[PDB]
């Protein structure tokens, strides 16, 4: 839900039961199971920045494209680059 | 020698008097002369060299066995040798076979040396006694 507050503390495994390869093999899952969520959703949030600027910008091009005055064309020419990239 | 070290001198006197007399297939011999020179001091160096190597060798298994017994045997056997040792289920934390057959092969090596100090050479074996007990056939092992 959100990714920037971290909260890594399930340190809970106590040590009279199972053998310490699972124990460790269960901390390791679960570091790599939030490293794994954090980066999935930090991606799936970008992605769709991305589709629905380049919507937004598609959609007002269109619209402006129907004046051919120097402000007009002006905004298009800003509005015509790619923005597929965080760059 | 390993008790006559930190104890009074009258101490070692009846430690000494009490270890000198030794009984053997129903008869007692006594030990003349047992006096602490150099000679035994070496074998107290040894002794005490290769008690520790032992201590440091062995692991929490061979350590633990005589205390986990303890809790699940009784046997007169057990109870003598606790009564001579110290007063203080779970899974063993640490499991290796490797590791514990390199520490066995290391310590049957230490313990070989302090075996060594008390082992004399065999010089005859015997296969026959004259009735009478007055001579043997022995083969020789020199």
């Amino acid at each position: 839900r959100n990714m920037f507050c971290v909260k890594p503390l399930d340190l809970n495994l106590d040590r009279h039961a199972n053998t310490a390869l699972v124990n460790a093999v269960n901390k390791l899952v679960y570091t790599g199971r939030l490293i794994m969520n954090v980066r999935r959703s930090w991606e799936e949030l970008e992605r769709k920045c991305l589709a629905r600027i380049q919507e937004r910008c598609k959609l007002l091009v269109k619209e402006l494209r129907m004046c051919l005055s120097f402000d007009s064309n002006y905004c298009r020419n800003i509005l015509k680059h790619a923005v597929e990239n965080g760059d | 020698g390993l008790f006559s070290l930190d104890r009074s001198y009258e101490e070692v006197k009846a430690a000494v008097q009490q270890l000198q007399t030794i009984t053997f297939r129903d008869a007692t011999f006594t030990i003349p002369d047992p006096v602490i020179d150099q000679h035994l001091l070496i074998d107290m160096k040894t002794a005490c060299l290769s008690m520790s190597m032992v201590a440091n060798l062995a692991s929490e298994l061979t350590m633990t066995y005589v205390r986990k017994l303890a809790l699940e045997d009784s046997s007169m056997l057990l109870v003598k040798c606790q009564e001579l040792l110290m007063r203080l289920p779970a899974r063993p934390q640490h499991v290796s076979p490797d590791d514990e057959i390199a520490r066995l092969s290391a310590l049957f090596v230490m313990l070989r040396q302090l075996d060594d100090l008390i082992r004399e050479q065999v010089v005859f074996t015997v296969c026959d006694v004259s009735p009478d007990n007055k001579s043997a056939t022995c083969i020789f092992k020199g």
